[PDB]
């Protein structure tokens, strides 16, 4: 390799000479491949666990027992069903009920580990007590949906079985999701309902003005009895209720206290579902998603882990329950566009002419006239944002004694943003009003701005230009995943 | 009112207020005209074979007095049918043969021709015939090549500076991209020096090229630099300064203007001073001698007495040398201007930088640069320089490139040669220098004017000429050597290289790829794609981000929403509704003329360059019926700056609203109510669909589907037909009326479609007939309905009843739930197609033949295969069932007493036949579509292939006999008419033909003669029919030809169905998609007020996250259509009067804003009305424009008219506990469709499978026991868990070395669950290495 | 690419060696099973008998009883009738491993015991006279014996490769056999 280039016969590429023979070429790369390589023992699944609280996950029955066939035959011999290993093989090929029973019994004591394909956080792998599933894709508890860093989109997940007893001890002890509670990076409590569980929690502690039987006063055992059948609603206000809360005031000991707080059906009901220590006033709120996180944090501070898991699971369940209860549809009328901008923009329009007139007068130069037009458009945009906010703030009339009940409406965008589950006023601004400037070919800003809505369509050029931005965003995400990976690689190499 | 007999059964309601002016075009003629011109027998050689042939047609000997020419080329017709080639799998093509012309001329005779061999047409390969749908049959395979786009050849005055300068300097670089030949660049270095580079090589001196091209340094300086007289006689130091010529420079001193000093010493140049010095006659004004010091001698002057080189060229004037030149040289000396304020030499600095001053030295520098070795001999340098650019046969860029170069040089004449010009180079350098000093704007490749497109015909012609060049070289060589021959023109005429090149270009090409008909819409979209990647344009996925942005010059050029969402983003473009192509390589978009208030209905297809001039009004411009404008100030764009403009300020009118986006967008409705990200998402999403078992038009339409299906080329069209007589479910006989029945033709069209074809996307291809029997059919009418077609409209999706509301957290935002009845409703059932072929692979040990004689074969296994090893046709197959039993020959042995005893005991095996049987794959089971055997010539088994050949020949004979029977019937009728009124009654002729009683004597002069002529005609027809039958039998039984290895191949395809399951993936045209999550009993579905249990539960929070008004819009539109169909079906069950239903339907269709004019009970006959109503018995068909759909107020009115809430919200009754749910919700019927990715396809598992050949790990291009290997990021994270035991197992169990596999299995079976650390077994193997253990300091402790 | 391999689990004689390594046995039992497996010819039978292995080892600890026990533990594992050691008791092992519910199994077993010579000459009359079997009723047993899967070892072991190095090739190029 130092002198000459003796080549293989008819092969212009030199034979793997005894000059570079010592080097394997793959050598370190082959070792690196060994560093990230496997074979068979593969899993992957994609479904949601409406059932199966946190201490569980769904493993489909089909590829199930494609693994524990050794365990299956071992049990069958142990049960005497496999007098012969080939007899075990023939019986497994027959798929008897005893086979399924053995599989269930072995798995009944055997949990598994499931993990996400793209790998970023330690939260990407978790251990759950498998439950057999008659499906094709594994259903994961909506608990760690975020912890998987995926969004119910198509993905195969990895399956791991702790063949060593120590492997089982480590996974059930360390890789336990029932152990993984807080975001270990910054310490933030990871377990946080970000899906409509919070939406139901909020809608429960909410009331338009005063529903039927708003003034009803009670004690607690039958509020759901009335609400399920008739008598009161959550959208009711000012329902008096004697509240029995036991707080761990003594050192490791709680004492109860009876109040008579006015509430609604939903807030009082959720108060029962709560754990013990915190005051019911801690629940007595509109029960925001950040407020939900705050309650969760306070609980983890005060109570412990097991009650925390119990509360979180019951919370997911009750959230689904209330969400199915209210419904709260969405339609075009759920977005009502204020018409005020129809004048205001026109007014703002005139201003640009003056700048243009100033630009026509020579007083406003290209930069000066452009800046004047931009400032006028920005002021108009801020005013239109304020106007849209007012038209979509708690700006609604409800029947009342005063015939004027300005409270939280039920326009879909507004209530949804109030909970905060997804989206906010930022997209709602273009939903009915304008999308703002939205001018960036590469870095420059175009002259004409977007005065249109996806409630009102758009001009040719607005759409003509908006898509370059999303294209660039996708391209940047693509280009940046690689650099972040290389960087973190160098870091861990240092670490 | 349009008759639309094919559409007479189904009328979709309109919602497009804008009156369409231009209909949708063929939209596929873009490629079709390319192939037509490439295969055009053009009288002038300008495109296709006409230009390419004459380019290299003349082949001449090396002064051998021999020449080669071509007379005319004739393309051989295709050998077989398109279906015939596809079934055979052969590459469908067309032969070619050109009447050649070889002339041998006698020596010593000036062109004294001695003989001509212009008598042999030479065949050079075969030309692949492009499909009428534009497809190909490449090796049988349907492949299409993606359209090409690149930068048009020419010179671009680039910038090539900025942060790339890394020194804060502005560069002026120009790149010449000729269409052929080496590339050139002229860069501006930070030292204000021009650097010439060729083929991206090292930079070269600016003055080196000029000196090499027979140009003197004096000539170069004079052309480059402006020279002043500087007439300083008798030491006057008087310069001829013109205040117009030179000004703007502060007058330092010695500034006088025609006597009186108009500019004071030390005074700044004043515009008043310049004006006075120009107005006052300014003669040679005295100037300071200091200005002489800064001056540089322009001309290389000599002393008057001696020809001394004193004050040489490009030499600054020295005061001491000034006196020497004034006394010795002359008085007036040429100088320069050096107006660095307004100019900069940039060449004189480079002229001194140039180390070569002689032409030979400059040429040798070029030779050294191009070839670092092999110095030239004053001839290699000159020849190389001439051939580099100055050779017409070596550069030959283009005439379009010549036009671009002329325009860039502002040369009015644009027709030029592909070779270069020194004047062109000088003009380019001058333009670069001026731009560096400031003269214009830099080029913009992102602008459409900077790019030319290339279609298939251009590439085919280019490949043909490229192949012809090497062949003409060999022809000239063969003429030069042994010219004393009168041989035919086949001395070097080799068809093989031409055919191979044609196949490879058609076959092996980046643009070319197998077709995707996953939707006929998907087919059409894949057909019209435009990509920059390939032979030109985009070289690599890297090296560009602004290349993928929204270019302003493609506003009416490329589809804005549809493009790849993956890494190929930007690289894909799609043509809009009405884009036309420009003259050379570009495209032009039609736009109506806007002339004087009224907009002219005439439109012109205009490109980007012309576009930046005129002002084009936006389409959605309300105009008077006179064309005039209602609003004076209208947003119009003239040069990319649209704003309110006067009625006299607009120059052209747009074409249409659809003129902006491709048709792939045209399907998606109500997108005006949608966001861009989701828009592109859905645009991509529509592609991967597959047709359903049931084909029903989704209720909501846009109007593009029927026309798209017409252009899809997948349905069956009626060409020049009048009435369909005999309709079989495969054979359609249409009696074409004599007006449409051309003379010499009967006037009957026979159509045979293919049923259940394994798709290019492996799906099923089926054409659904719609015509029944004996009906007036119009030419150009739809006949058979391919995949996903319903009432002639593209329907790759079904409108299912649903509502969007959360329920039991059972369905995630990306997870959907379907009610059990819909699963029972047979919806989304799919007919997947699988296949399995075997090859004979005859060996020296012996051929492997299929006879079901599988050694060691169970009876049930042989109980499926038929006698020929293959099986019969019609039932199912389960598991890994063996299909065709091939027997591999095995080697023989000795007398083998034990084996002899076995043969005497068992025998019939002798270990001679190894089971090479075809067996069903694991996890593969289902019904079987069909089988086909192709046997090479020399093997004529036909053991069951004779049954298939018989079937085919019988179909062929049944076809050929119909025409013969019709002809015989016509002849018999003619004969009976000839003998009529001649004493012969029709009863006798009815009894027996008897040849009209064999000229009984109806006239005995003409009746006898007419009978003789008719008998001759009938005999000729019988002979022709018999010859046709014999030839058809010969062709059908012509057999196949297999490759040398396989004597025969038997391909069997089995079609397996598939319904949704836990894990299905549905999609919505509003880009909303979902995973099939949970389906409870249909009781669980919430009950309507009428109890109608909803089917699909969508996520209201997900809809808020989607933030798409179109979804809700789809809900409302589907609700309205379903209600309308419901009232219609109720009336039908009520069996109400046709008049009352007609009135109601007329009220419904005419309801709403003004879009289109239609009224029934005047065009629809009651039977036509009845047929249409029975057709539209379950919905209201509606179509809307892409940006000009109906108004939500019209929707609310229709809901009121449809007896539905204007808001649409409605209460629901629970399906599980039946509690009334507050907040009445709106529901509808949204279109749903499934994704190509399948849950069964995704499912995979493995714990112990088969290992591959490399590194003992499992693999080998087989989908068996597949198992993604662990991830390096995953491994790092796994270590982060600290599960040293688990990680140690994953690296101690999870891979390849089956050595401890036995130990692991034994431990697990014992339940030991134990492992030994041992060594990386492979690092123990790396010790085996250790420089052969050379490094073993290993101090194992 | 350290080494190369063929069908596995289905690993040929080495598959038998692995199935021996796939069962619990001591060092001597594994060694004797390996001696039985490695001493198997291309026909699947035990190529070298127990006596040859004992002589090559020269070990008194390895005895005829121990070797026979280790081979019988390896008589039918993968597949049935490996290291047949002159297949015949291999046929008896195949018949016994096959379920006794098969009809005419008694007649087939009686024939396979000591009537191999009569079947060798295809003398059905002699077999019927000797075994006193019902005429043509033993035909089912004889046919079952014909389908006893001989060379279960050779089924894989007959992977016998083909060897030929002809000094020339006669292409018979258009007749006149072109050597």
């Amino acid at each position: 390799g130092r002198r000459g280039r003796a080549i293989t016969g008819s092969n212009k590429r030199p034979l793997k000479s005894l000059a570079d023979m010592i080097k394997g070429k793959q050598g370190r790369f082959r070792q690196n491949l060994l560093g990230k390589r496997v074979d068979y023992s593969g899993r992957s699944v994609i479904t949601v666990g409406p059932y199966l609280r946190l201490h569980q996950c769904g493993l489909p029955k089909k590829m199930a027992l494609e693994l524990f066939k050794p365990f299956i035959y071992g049990k069958l011999e142990l049960r005497g069903l496999a007098t012969t290993i080939k007899a075990a093989k023939k019986m497994v090929e027959r798929e008897e009920a005893v086979v399924w029973d053995i599989l269930d019994e072995v798995i009944r004591e055997h949990p598994v580990l499931l993990n996400r394909a793209p790998t970023l956080h330690r939260l990407g792998i978790q251990a759950f007590e498998p439950v057999l599933i008659e499906g094709k894709a594994i259903q994961l508890h909506p608990l760690v949906c975020a912890a998987y860093n995926a969004d119910f989109d198509g993905d195969q997940m990895a399956v791991h079985v702790p063949l060593t007893l120590e492997a089982q001890l480590e996974a059930r002890a360390l890789m336990m999701s029932t152990n993984n509670i807080l975001s270990p990076a910054n310490g933030e409590p990871i377990i946080v309902p970000s899906q409509d569980v919070v939406l139901g929690l909020y809608y429960m502690t909410r009331d338009c003005v005063n529903a039927k039987g708003e003034g009803m006063v009670l004690t607690g055992p039958k509020e759901a009895e009335r609400l399920y059948r008739s008598g009161l609603a959550s959208l009711h206000a000012r329902v008096k209720v004697r509240i029995t809360e036991y707080e761990k005031d003594a050192n490791g000991e709680l004492v109860a206290k009876t109040s008579l707080k006015d509430t609604t059906v939903g807030r009082a009901i959720l108060w029962m579902i709560v754990p013990k220590g915190l005051p019911y006033s801690i629940v007595n709120q509109a029960l925001g998603k950040k407020a939900i996180s705050k309650m969760l944090n306070t609980c983890y501070r005060i109570l412990g882990l097991k009650p925390t898991v119990i509360f979180a699971d019951q919370i997911m369940y009750t959230g689904f329950a209330y969400a199915a209860r209210s419904g709260a549809s969405v339609g075009i009328d759920d977005m009502v566009i204020p018409e005020k901008k129809h004048e205001i923009i026109s007014e703002a329009e005139a201003e640009v002419a003056e700048i243009q007139e100033q630009f026509q007068s020579g007083l406003v130069t290209a930069g000066e006239r452009y800046n004047k037009v931009i400032d006028i458009w920005a002021a108009a945009n801020d005013r239109v944002s304020k106007a849209m906010m007012d038209n979509l703030q708690t700006e609604t009339v409800i029947n009342r004694d005063g015939q004027e009940e300005k409270q939280v409406s039920f326009n879909s965008i507004y209530m949804m943003a109030d909970s905060g589950a997804r989206g906010s006023a930022a997209q709602i601004r273009q939903l009915a009003g304008m999308r703002g400037l939205m001018a960036k070919p590469d870095g420059s800003i175009i002259e004409t701005p977007i005065t249109a809505n996806f409630r009102e369509g758009l001009n040719v050029l607005q759409y003509f230009i908006s898509t370059h931005g999303a294209r660039k965003g996708l391209a940047d995400t693509a280009l940046k995943t690689a650099n972040s990976g290389y960087l973190t690689r160098r870091l861990v190499d240092v670490a | 009112m349009v008759y639309s007999y094919t559409e007479k059964k189904r009328i979709r309601k309109d919602f497009g207020k804008r009156p369409q002016v231009l209909d949708v075009p063929y939209l596929l003629s873009i490629q079709l005209d390319s192939f037509q011109k490439f295969i055009e027998q053009d009288p002038e050689g300008q495109y296709g074979l006409e230009a390419a042939f004459r380019s290299v047609f003349p082949i001449q000997s090396y002064s051998g007095n021999s020449e080669l020419q071509y007379v005319s080329y004739r393309l051989g017709e295709p050998v077989f049918d398109v279906q015939e080639c596809q079934i055979r799998g052969v590459t469908y093509s067309a032969p070619l043969r050109v009447k050649l012309r070889l002339v041998i001329y006698e020596r010593e005779a000036p062109e004294g021709t001695v003989k001509d061999i212009k008598e042999q047409e030479v065949y050079m390969g075969e030309i692949p015939l492009m499909t009428d749908n534009g497809t190909f049959v490449i090796n049988g395979t349907e492949r299409v090549i993606v359209s090409q786009l690149h930068r048009s050849p020419g010179v671009f005055f680039d910038s090539d500076k900025g942060k790339t300068h890394s020194s804060g300097k502005v560069l002026y670089n120009a790149r010449i991209i000729p269409y052929r030949g080496s590339w050139l660049d002229f860069e501006f270095d930070p030292k204000d020096n021009l650097f010439v580079r060729i083929d991206r090589r090292r930079k070269l001196p600016a003055t080196i090229i000029l000196r090499a091209l027979n140009y003197t340094t004096e000539q170069i300086l004079d052309l480059f630099f402006e020279k002043v007289i500087f007439e300083i006689r008798d030491n006057k130091l008087q310069m001829e300064l013109v205040p117009e010529r030179l000004r703007g420079e502060t007058a330092s001193f010695d500034i006088e203007a025609n006597g009186k000093v108009y500019v004071e010493k030390g005074r700044r140049i004043t515009a008043r001073h310049i004006r006075q010095l120009e107005k006052d006659d300014v003669k040679l004004i005295e100037v300071p001698v200091e200005y002489i010091a800064g001056k540089v001698v322009a001309k290389d002057y000599i002393d008057e007495s001696t020809g001394e080189l004193i004050c040489a060229a490009n030499m600054e004037l020295s005061l001491d040398l000034l006196a020497k030149l004034s006394q010795s040289g002359h008085k007036r000396i040429e100088t320069l201007f050096t107006n660095d304020l307004d100019h900069g030499p940039y060449i004189s600095e480079t002229l001194r930088v140039d180390p070569t001053n002689d032409r030979l030295s400059a040429l040798v520098e070029i030779y050294r640069m191009m070839r670092p070795g092999e110095p030239p001999t004053r001839e290699a340098a000159e020849s190389l320089f001439e051939n580099l650019f100055f050779s017409e046969d070596r550069y030959d860029l283009s005439a379009v490139g010549r036009m671009k170069f002329n325009r860039s040089l502002l040369r009015e004449e644009i027709e030029g040669s592909g070779i270069l010009s020194k004047d062109d180079i000088i003009d380019v350098m001058k333009k670069l220098i001026d731009i560096r000093n400031g003269k214009g704007e830099v080029d913009d490749i992102d602008h459409l004017g900077n790019r030319r497109i290339r279609s298939v015909g251009e590439m085919a012609e280019n490949q043909f000429r490229v192949g012809l060049v090497r062949v003409e070289r060999a022809v000239k060589e063969r003429l030069s050597l042994g010219d004393l021959d009168t041989l035919m023109p086949q001395d070097m005429i080799n068809a093989k290289p031409i055919s191979a090149a044609v196949k490879e270009f058609f076959g092996s090409s980046q643009l070319s790829q197998f077709m995707d008909q996953n939707n006929p819409l998907s087919e059409i979209t894949h057909k019209r794609r435009i990509s920059a990647l390939g032979p030109g344009g985009l070289t690599r996925e890297r090296a560009g981000f602004e290349v993928r942005d929204v270019h302003p010059t493609h506003y009416g050029r490329v589809c804005p929403i549809e493009t790849p969402e993956g890494p190929n983003i930007g690289l894909i473009n799609s043509l809009s509704v009405y884009a036309q192509t420009n003259e050379y390589g570009f495209l032009e978009t039609p736009y109506r003329k806007v002339t004087d208030g009224v907009v002219t209905d005439e439109i012109h297809y205009l490109s980007a360059i012309e576009e930046g001039n005129y002002v084009i009004a936006q389409a959605n411009s309300n105009l008077d019926e006179e064309g005039h404008f209602v609003e004076d100030l209208v947003t119009c764009r003239s040069k990319g700056e649209s704003s309110l403009f006067s009625r006299d300020q607009v120059d052209y009118m747009d074409v249409s609203t659809q003129q902006v986006v491709s048709v792939g967008a045209s399907l998606i409705p109500f997108l005006e109510h949608d966001d861009a990200n989701r828009a592109l998402m859905g645009a991509n999403m529509q592609r991967q669909a597959v047709p359903t078992l049931r084909a029903d038009k989704p209720l909501v339409g846009t109007g593009m589907e029927r026309a798209v299906a017409v252009d899809s080329g997948v349905t069956a069209v009626a060409k020049r037909g009048g009435v369909v007589q005999y309709v079989d479910a495969s054979r359609i006989v249409i009696k074409v009326n004599e007006d449409e029945m051309y003379p010499g033709e009967a006037g009957i069209d026979i159509y045979n479609l293919t049923k259940y074809t394994r798709s290019n996307q492996n799906t099923c291809i089926n054409q659904m007939p719609c015509v029944s029997l004996g009906e007036p059919v119009e030419r150009g009418d739809v006949l058979a309905d391919g995949p996903s077609t319903d009432l002639g409209e593209l329907a790759l999706g079904q409108n299912m009843r649903v509502a969007f509301m959360p329920w039991n957290g059972y369905n995630f935002e990306d997870s959907i739930l379907v009610s059990e009845r819909v699963v029972q409703e047979d919806r989304f059932t799919t007919i997947h197609i699988q296949e399995l072929a075997c090859v004979s692979r005859d060996t020296k040990l012996g051929p492997e033949e299929i006879t079901a004689d599988i050694p060691n074969v169970g009876e049930a296994a042989l109980s499926k295969l038929d006698e020929s090893g293959i099986v019969y046709i019609g039932a199912e197959v389960t598991g890994g069932d063996i299909l065709v039993g091939k027997v591999t020959p095995k080697g023989e042995t000795q007398l083998t007493p034990e084996e002899k005893l076995l043969r005497a005991i068992f025998g019939e095996k002798a270990s001679d036949v190894k089971d090479s049987s075809l067996r069903v794959p694991n996890g593969v089971s289902g019904t079987v579509i069909d089988v086909q055997v192709f046997t090479r010539d020399g093997v004529e088994k036909d053991k069951r292939a004779l049954e298939i050949e018989e079937m085919q020949l019988k179909q062929a004979k049944k076809d050929l006999s119909e025409e013969l029977q019709i002809l015989e019937a016509g002849l018999f009728s003619r004969i009976r008419a000839v003998l009529v009124a001649g004493g012969v009654e029709a009863e006798k002729l009815d009894k027996l033909p008897r040849d009209r009683w064999l000229e009984l004597g109806l006239t005995d002069e003409e009746k006898q003669n007419q009978l003789e002529q008719l008998a001759e005609q009938y005999d000729e027809l019988k002979h022709e029919f018999e010859k046709k039958l014999e030839a058809k039998r010969r062709k059908i039984t012509q057999g196949d030809d297999l490759a040398p290895g396989v004597l025969k191949i038997v391909k069997v395809y089995l079609a397996v169905k598939r319904r949704i399951q836990p894990g299905d993936k549905m999609a919505g045209r509003h880009g909303n998609k979902g995973v099939i999550s949970k389906i409870n009993p249909i009781e669980d579905m919430p009950y309507d007020e009428n109890g109608t249990p909803v089917d699909i539960v969508l996520n209201p929070l997900g809809v808020p996250s989607r933030m798409n008004i179109g979804q809700i819009l789809e809900t409302h539109l589907g609700m309205a259509a379903k209600g309308i169909g419901d009232k219609i079906n109720a009336m039908l069950k009520q069996q109400q009067e046709v008049a009352k239903l007609r009135e109601f339907i007329q009220r419904a269709y005419d309801l709403g804003a003004d879009v289109r004019q239609k009224v029934d009970l005047s065009t629809f006959s009651d039977e036509e009305v009845m047929r249409l109503a029975e057709n539209l018995r379950k919905g209201m068909p509606i179509a809307t424009p892409v940006f000009d759909g109906a108004k939500e107020a019209e929707i609310k009115e229709l809901l009121k008219l449809g007896d539905l809430p204007t808001s649409g919200q409605i209460r629901l009754y629970d399906g599980r506990t039946g509690e009334q749910f507050e907040r009445p919700v709106t529901v509808g019927y949204m279109y749903m469709l499934k994704l190509n990715h399948l849950v069964d396809d995704k499912m995979h598992a493995r714990s112990t499978g088969s290992y591959s050949l490399v590194t003992q790990q499992p693999l080998g291009g087989k989908a068996q026991f597949g198992g993604q290997r662990f991830g390096e990021m995953e491994v790092w994270a796994l270590e982060a868990y600290g599960a040293a035991y688990t990680l140690q197992e994953m690296l101690t169990v999870k891979s390849d070395d089956v050595n401890g596999r036995t130990k692991m299995y034994k431990n697990i079976v014992d339940g030991n669950h134990q492992m030994e650390p041992g060594m990386p077994e492979s690092f123990n193997v790396l010790l085996k290495e250790i420089r052969s253990l050379g490094i073993n300091i290993e101090l194992e402790d | 690419l350290p080494v190369y391999q063929g069908e596995t689990t289905q690993t040929l004689q080495d598959y038998l060696m692995w199935q021996v390594e796939l069962t619990p046995f001591t060092d001597t039992d594994r060694a004797i099973a390996t001696s039985i497996v490695d001493a198997v010819d291309d026909t699947g039978y035990l190529t070298i008998q127990i006596e040859d292995i004992v002589d090559s080892i020269g070990d008194d600890e390895i005895g005829l009883e121990e070797v026979e026990a280790v081979l019988k533990r390896i008589q039918r594992f993968d597949p049935v009738g490996v290291a047949a050691k002159d297949l015949r008791d291999c046929l008896l092992i195949q018949l016994s491993q096959f379920a006794k519910e098969t009809p005419w199994l008694e007649e087939a077993r009686l024939i396979i015991s000591d009537h191999l010579d009569l079947l060798a000459n295809h003398d059905f009359r002699t077999l019927m006279r000797v075994t006193r079997l019902k005429e043509e009723v033993l035909k089912e047993a004889v046919n079952l014996i014909q389908s006893l899967d001989p060379r279960p070892g050779q089924s894989i072991q007959t992977s016998e490769p083909e060897y030929v190095i002809p000094d020339v090739l006669v292409r018979k190029v258009s007749g006149r056999w072109t050597v």
